[PDB]
Order: structure tokens, then sequence, then C-alpha cells
């Protein structure tokens, strides 16, 4: 048997483990160990959107309860459901 | 300036009979053969010696340490004002004893001491005493004055404006006196300083609601609202003074070991005034609190960011508003629509070419998670096709003129008329009005601004109503002018609240005001003008509003006159950011001011202010509920929290919020540094940008840029944040909090936050809500109850826990009920002493604590 390996920041400046990566704590300067929750204030989250363009938000507008991108995929356990709206 | 169009106390004639009478031998005296204990008071007849007049003085002791005089005619030809509704319960007392008596005097003792009155039967003066000490005294300087009812001292003109006076004079008056204070504060609402001014050489302050266009600073002329209590502070002690009276009324004061005098001059009503012993100035607060009450805990989104102006033009304005806040990445919870929104400036309308959907305004709206707030003025345009104005008019709910008729004055629709709120039928009416059936267009995320509620009235004289308009009752206008707004902003929120089933709490802004004013929401000190001398009073006026009992106040950000110079709105976003009600609006021919229409740098300096405040909501609802739970306020004077140092007593250039934060925001172009006086015997502060610790006292020297806002954290004291800052309150409210621990020198810490859903009576009806204490000493932080009455379901947990003066431990260890004991990693900066613990990832509901090793 053997184990896996760990994380390292886009920006250098740190090497988080694995698990630390969208554990919803910011441990990364530029944000990069949390693309999928709002933890980091410079962080973004990837809106796939198929069927239209794909875009980019900000972290804090994930799980804020708000429809940023049509897929809806930005929110994922707010309480907010949002339809798909991509065309 | 053009000043004519408002009294001085010269032209008022009651208070020219009134500030005639000098200090002297006072000819009242009470006759003691009609001395009578009861069950709550002690009643004695008085006498003017001269004139005859018989009088009856109430005196009564009451629970928590108070005093109340009331005095009324013995057998008057009609009944006086007594002012109904200010105070939330009849106050609870304690009984009165004969513990001494000689031929000229009675000694009083209230329960069982130490408190004690003397009452001197001639000439007639009363002195309270704790023990051997006196506290204060009544008539020592023989003013008081009681203008008897009979059967310009009648008919009086005033420009073109004749009050025809029925009853004649009717004025009354009285003196304090309070050994050993040479400082006094309250008497809102003044453009002035934050200690008030002898006024020997001047005129006396006025409280009188008032509408002063383009009114100017440092000057005792009346405003908006009229809060009647008086603050008095020395090294030793704390009194107030509470004068219950709901008329015109002038407020003398004067200096002569050291003591200040107090003379209340008011036109009609009875004497009523409570005396609110202290010791200390919290002691005041809560025997002011349990008089008139405590601030209405606002719902979560009024501590936001609001943003308006005389006035976004239409829908799409007001959704191109709403999205330019989110494209430049600024947080803001609430849009204001001023009076072009209605229809001709009919309230409860919309118009309807550029508002024809309000409803789907609103859904949008809501689908930002913000709000609006729809301006509705008291009064009513005189127009048969207005239903608002036929259904008044049809049940005679209007203020009437002795002849009968419905008065009519001019206002923003041109021919207004003006409802009875003293009336309760009229208040019922209008909070009805805001059922969601009645207010056509309106929803649960509109909220409500009462403006021009003095009530102004455009022709009217000093630009309100005729003194002998006729009210409820018979009551003449003069009796109750001061609580006419009060009950505007009451009748409103209890709408916003009824239309709700009496789940939703109300968020109402008004401009005028009386004592009692804060249990209806907010008030803003009205049309300033976009100067930074109007920038720095802002402070003092919030101020005097605190100690009143108004914590949340504000001035307009920008404010509202003429342009402000991009420096200048930089700096008033940073004041604004720390300061209880925090709104931008403008005047209608200013330039459009929206945040990021300014240059980058300005725009990213506002930005961080914006950030900042969304940041500290968990502190700014913790000291609110405070508030509302104890009536302590929000935003203080360093000498209430500093009560000994008496360099503390007039400082207005910096304030506290809460024990916790000091401010000293930057008010003066091109600054490069201010001096902060960081007070405290053995304390310390953390500036709270660097980190660097400051011990007390001293005045410190910070240099400054643009985007500096001097903020300091006092050592022992923990600040809760939601770091995570989104685009409305809304978004943010189940977000984990960092904790931000200031060890005092003892190496200890406390602090509290409350937490509830946020906009309903829950946490009352229900006690759903969560107090927790936070506490450090030792190596541990603990978080507990503060209340266990108080549950909540949320999803808040603790993300960070920030130390500043702490050394590096070797381990960090955290306990939590339910669960095993767990390892924290951490972060020590050395150079700042600042250390971070890493994601404790434990729930805010739960019991805890961390131990550094
Ligand atoms: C060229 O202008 C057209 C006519 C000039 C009239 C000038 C008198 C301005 C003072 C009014 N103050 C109000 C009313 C208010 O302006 C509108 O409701 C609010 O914005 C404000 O906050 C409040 O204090
Ligand atoms: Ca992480
Ligand atoms: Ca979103």
């Amino acid at each position: 048997y053997e184990e896996s390996k760990p994380f390292t920041c886009l920006d250098g400046t740190a090497t988080i483990p694995f698990d630390q990566v969208n554990d919803d704590y910011c441990d990364c300067k530029d944000g990069s160990d949390e693309p999928g929750t709002a933890a980091c204030p410079n962080g973004s989250f990837h809106c796939t959107n198929t069927g239209y363009k794909p875009l980019y938000i900000l972290s804090s507008r994930v799980n804020d309860g708000v429809c940023d991108c049509c897929d809806g995929t930005d929110e994922y356990n707010s309480g907010t459901v949002c339809e798909n709206t991509c065309r | 300036v053009d000043r004519s169009n408002f009294k001085t106390c010269d032209e008022s004639s009651f208070c020219k009979r009134q500030r005639s009478i000098r200090p002297g031998l006072s000819p009242y005296r009470a006759l003691l053969d009609t001395l009578q204990l009861g069950p709550d008071a002690l009643t004695v007849h008085l006498i003017h010696e001269v004139t005859k007049v018989l009088l009856v003085l109430e005196l009564q002791g009451l629970q928590k340490d108070m005093t109340r005089i009331r005095i009324d005619e013995l057998e008057p030809r009609r009944p006086r004002y007594r002012v109904p509704d200010v105070l939330v319960a009849d106050p609870p007392t304690a009984r009165l004893s004969v513990s001494g008596r000689d031929d000229n005097s009675v000694e009083l003792t209230v329960a069982e001491g130490p408190y004690k009155i003397i009452l001197t039967a001639q000439p007639f003066r009363l002195d309270l005493l704790e023990d051997r000490s006196l506290l204060l005294s009544v008539n020592a300087r023989g003013l008081m004055a009681f203008e008897h009812q009979r059967a310009g001292a009648w008919e009086e003109t005033f420009k073109t404006h004749s009050d025809s006076k029925p009853y004649g004079p009717t004025s009354v008056g009285l003196d304090f006196s309070l050994p050993g204070m040479e400082h006094v504060y309250g008497i809102p609402e003044h453009a002035d300083s934050l200690r008030l001014k002898v006024t020997e050489g001047g005129e006396p302050y006025r409280l009188y609601n008032l509408d002063v266009f383009q009114y100017e600073l440092n000057n005792p002329m009346a405003l908006y609202g009229s809060v009647p209590v008086l603050l008095a502070h020395s090294f030793h002690r704390d009194l107030g003074i509470f004068w219950l009276n709901a008329a015109e009324t002038w407020v003398d004061i004067s200096s002569n070991t050291p003591q200040t005098d107090i003379r209340w001059m008011s036109e009609s009503g009875i004497i009523d005034v409570f005396l609110m012993l202290g010791p200390s100035v919290f002691d005041v607060f809560r025997q002011y609190a349990s008089l008139t009450g405590t601030q209405a805990l606002p719902p979560l989104f009024s501590l936001g960011y609001h943003q308006s102006r005389w006035n976004y033009r239409d829908e799409a304005d007001v959704l191109e508003v709403d999205q330019g806040f989110d494209d430049h990445n600024m947080p803001c919870d609430v849009i204001w629509l001023d009076i072009e929104h209605a229809d001709g400036k009919r309230y409860f309308t919309w118009d309807p070419t550029r508002f024809p959907q309000p409803l789907n305004m609103l859904e949008h709206l809501a689908s930002k998670r913000r709000k609006l707030v729809a301006i509705v003025d008291p009064h009513i345009k005189v127009d048969s096709g207005y239903r608002v104005h036929e259904e008044l008019r049809n049940h005679g709910l209007y203020v009437k003129t002795r002849d009968g008729s419905d008065y009519e004055g001019w206002c923003w629709p041109g021919s207004a008329s003006y409802p009875d709120f003293t009336n309760p039928r009229m208040r019922a009416w209008w909070s009805n009005m805001f059922s969601f059936d009645n207010y056509e267009g309106s929803a649960p995320n509109l909220y409500v601004w009462n403006d021009m509620n003095e009530p102004s009235v455009f022709n009217g004289p000093e630009v309100t109503m005729l003194k002998d308009a006729v009210h409820y009752g018979g009551w003449e206008h003069r009796d109750i002018h001061n609580i006419y707004g009060l009950y505007v902003h009451m009748a409103t929120a209890d709408g916003l609240i009824q239309r709700s089933g009496g789940i939703e709490r109300p968020f109402v802004l008004s401009r005028a005001f009386f004592s009692g004013s804060q249990r209806f929401g907010a008030v803003w000190t009205g049309d300033n003008t976009a100067e930074w001398d109007h920038l720095k009073i802002s402070i003092p006026m919030c101020l005097s509003l605190a100690l009143v009992g108004l914590s949340f106040c504000g001035a307009d950000v920008g404010g509202f006159f003429k342009n402000p110079e991009p420096e200048l709105l930089v700096r008033w976003y940073q004041m604004g950011a720390y300061q209880p009600f925090f709104r931008a609006h403008a005047h209608l021919d200013t330039g459009r001011r929206e945040p990021w229409l300014l240059a980058s740098q300005y725009q990213d300096a506002i930005r961080d202010a914006l950030f900042q405040r969304y940041s500290l909501l968990p502190f700014w609802y913790t000291l609110f509920y405070q508030a509302h739970k104890e009536g302590f306020p929000v935003m203080r004077p360093l000498w209430v929290q500093y009560p000994e140092d008496m360099s503390t007593f007039s400082i207005e250039d910096q304030f506290m919020l809460g024990d916790a934060l000091l401010i000293h925001p930057v008010s003066d172009a091109g600054a490069h540094g201010v001096q902060v006086y960081l007070p405290g015997q053995e304390e310390v502060w953390y500036d709270i940008q660097s980190y660097q610790k400051h011990h007390g006292p001293q005045t410190l020297y910070l240099p400054v840029t643009l985007s500096s806002i001097p903020v300091f954290q006092r050592g022992g004291t923990i600040v809760p944040r939601w770091m995570r800052v989104r685009r409305s309150s809304d978004c943010m409210k189940d977000d984990p909090i960092t904790l931000f621990v200031a060890l005092s020198p003892q190496g200890t810490a406390q602090g509290e936050l409350f937490l509830d859903d946020g906009h309903t009576f829950n946490y009352q009806t229900r006690h759903e809500f969560l107090l927790r204490r936070f506490s450090f000493s030792g190596s541990t932080l603990v978080s507990s109850s503060a209340d266990p009455k108080g549950h909540l379901e949320t999803p808040i947990w603790i993300e960070r826990v920030v130390i500043m003066g702490a050394g590096k431990p070797a381990a960090v260890v955290l306990q939590t009920k339910g669960s095993p004991e767990s390892r924290l990693s951490f972060q020590h900066d050395p150079e700042t002493s600042v250390l971070i613990l890493r994601k404790p990832g434990v729930s805010v509901a739960s019991d805890w604590s961390i131990h550094l090793r």
C-alpha cells in the first residue's frame, strides 16, 4: 500500500494537506484552496453554464442565497433553489 | 441668514415673561397644615403669597432611586395637559415617611433610606439628599412660575400669523441646582457641542420640533426633535432630569463650590419632572429606560448600509443602482425612494409612469436579498380624488381649527391637511393603511420613512402648525406639539408590525421625535450640508441623542445640501460606517454620488469602509440587543466609560461603540495625522489595522492616509466579526464568526454575542435567540451561555480566533461538549504578538473551551 500527496498553493506561499481543499476555511493567500466555497475573500467560483457562456463569480457569492449562475450551481446549500435559465 | 422667521425668546411672549423673573425670593410657600401622606405620594398645597393662587404639589419617591415632582392648580377652571403615551408604565412607587420636622420644614425619607427629601415651607424649596450629601435643589433660585388659567399675553401675532390664544397665559417653569456639577449634556436636538453651554449671555436652548431650512452650526435654535432630558456628570456622581412636558420649552443653563443651575420654561401643561439620582451614568440610563422604555431592536438589515437620494427617478434607475453595487463589489442592504416616487406627493401611491409595477421592482430587490424604503409623510393632499383624503375627511380624523373646519396648510402636494395623530382612532386607521391590501404595491421587503412630521407647514408660523389648532379631546396644538411626530412614528411602526400578523419587526426612520421615540425605530439629524464642519458635528449630535436613549441615530452621509468634494465624501463614508444609522442621502439638485461614480482611489477607500461596517454587524447587533434589554447607548462619549478622567468630559471628535471600540475618524481635508486620546490607567489599546498595542492614558499622534479610519480595540474585550463580506446582510446572517480577543494586561478578556433570525419578534415570543458569553483568562478561551432561556437553530460556527497581545503557545487544544478533544493549528506573528487559531469548527450554540499550552 502507498498513500497520496498534498496540495500546493498556486501563488507558491504555502502547501497544505489535501483535506484542506474546499474545507470551508481560507488557507491560501490567493484563495486557490477554496474554489468551491465562500471561504476566501479573493477566490473565484467557476460556473460551467452549459448552453450559455461559462462564468466566474466572486467566492462571496457562493451560497449567498442569490442566483448568480444561469445553471444555478453557485447555490447548492443555501435554501435558494435556482432553476437552470441558461436559455 | 434668514432667521427672522423663527422666534427668539424675547419674541415668545411666555418665554419673555418667564425669563424676566430673575433669581430671588420666591413668593411661593407650602402650607404645611395641608400636608397629606398617601399610598403613593405626599401632597401639600402651595400658595403664591401675593396673588393667593393655590397649587398642589404631588411628591413621590420611586423605585430605582428616582423622585417625581408634579405641580398643578388646586382648583383649575379647566384641566391642564398631562403628557400621555410617553411613559411605558405607571412608575412603581416607594413609601415616603416624615422623619423630621420643624416650623418651616419637613424631612421625608424614601423607603428606609438612604435618600431624603427636605421640603421647606417658606420660601418653597426642595432639597434631595443621599444620607447627608446634598444631591440637588429645586426652586433654590426662586424661579418657580405657574401662570394659572384666567377667566402678547393673550391674542398674539408673529410675522403675519395670529394666535388667538383663547386660554391666555398658562406657562409653567421651575429651576434646579446641581452642586458639584460643571458639565451638562442632552436636551437634543441642536446643532451644538456635546457639552452644553451656559445660556447667560444669549438665548436659552429651545425645544420645539421645527423645520429649519439650511440650519447652521453652534447655535441653540430648535431643530426637528425635542428630548427634554438633561444629564449632569462630575468625577463623583451622575444625575438626570426628565422634564415631562410636550409644549414649547426653553432651557436656561448657568454656572456659579462649582454648581450648575438648570431652568425649564414651558408654554402650558403641568409641572412634571423626574429626578434620576444615579449615582453612575449607567444607573441613570436604567432609571430613564424604566420610565420611557428602550431602543427597539432593529431588524439586522437596517444596521447595514442604506443608499438614498432625492430622487431615484424610476424602477429602472433603482435596479441600475442595485446592479451597480454588485458590479462594483460594494455591499448595500436598502435603496430608498423619496417623495418623487409617489403620484404628485399623494402618499401610499406610486407614480403611474415611473413606478407602474412596484411589486415587480420589490420582487427584483428581494431576489438580491435587499430591501426598499418608501417615504410616507403625515400631510395629506386636499384632493377629492385621493381616497386617503376622502376617508380622513369623512371620518373626521383631521386636526381642526377653532371654527370646526379641517385645518388646511401648504406642503409638498400644495394644499394639504393634517391627520390628528394624537387621536387613537386616527393612529389605528394609519396603522391599518399599511396592510398589504390597503397599501397597494407594498410587500414585506418595503419599509418606511416618516418625514416632515414636526409637522412642517410651509405657510404656518415658524413653518409649523398654528398654536390654536384643535386636537382630540379639545387640546390645543400648543399643548401637544412635541409629541405629534412621535405619534406618527409610533403609528407607522405599528402598521409594519400589524401587516405581518405581529411577526415582523418594523423599520421606520423619523425626523421629528420626543422622549420615547427610541421605541419606534431610527432618527437622523435632518438636512445637513456637504461641508467639513457638518461632518464633524455628526458626532456630538448623535452623542447627545444617545445619552437620552435614542441610540439609532445618524446624519446624511455626504451632506444633504451641496456637492461634497471626493475627499470629503470618503471621510463621510468612514465616519458613517461607525455610526448607528448609516445612510447616504442628497438634495434633488445635487450631482449623483453613488460611491462607484468616483475615481478608483476614492472608490477603494469607500469600499473598505463598507467592508469594515458589514464585518462588524455581529458587534453592532449585540450592542443594540444590550441597548434593547438594558437601555445602554450604543454610541458613547468617552466620559461614559471613563467617568473620573476629567479630560474626557468635553471630547466630541472621538467616541466609543460599547466599551470595546474607540473611533477617531479623520474630519479635516488634507490631514496627515490625528491626535487620538487613549484613556484609562493601566489600560491598553490595539490599533485594529496594525495590531500595535498602546498603553493609556496618552494622546497618540497617528499618521493617516485617505484609507485610514483610526479605530482601536480596548484590552479586555472580544469583538465578533463576519469576515466574509457579502452583498447584503441577509446573505451573511448564517455565516461563521471570527472572534477578535484583545488581551488585558492581566491576560483576560470578555465579550458577548446575540443571534436570532434577524427580523422577527421570535426572540421575544418564543425565546428563539442565542446570547453567548466569551471569556478569556489564564490561557483558556471559554464560550458559555449568557442567557439559558435562549435556543436557536442556526448553522453559524466559529471559523477563526484572532488573539492580540498573546505569546506563541506550544499547542492549542479545543474541547466541545459532545466531541473528542481536538488539536487546532495556529499561526503566530512575533512582531505583533498576534495569534490566529485556525478553524475551531464549533457551533456557536455549543459550550466549548480552547486551551493554549
Ligand atoms: C429645487 O428643489 C425643489 C424645491 C426646493 C425645496 C427645498 C427644501 C428642501 C428641504 C426638504 N427636506 C426634506 C424633504 C426631502 O427633501 C424630500 O422629501 C428629503 O429629501 C429630506 O431628507 C427631508 O429632510
Ligand atoms: Ca481550506
Ligand atoms: Ca449566489
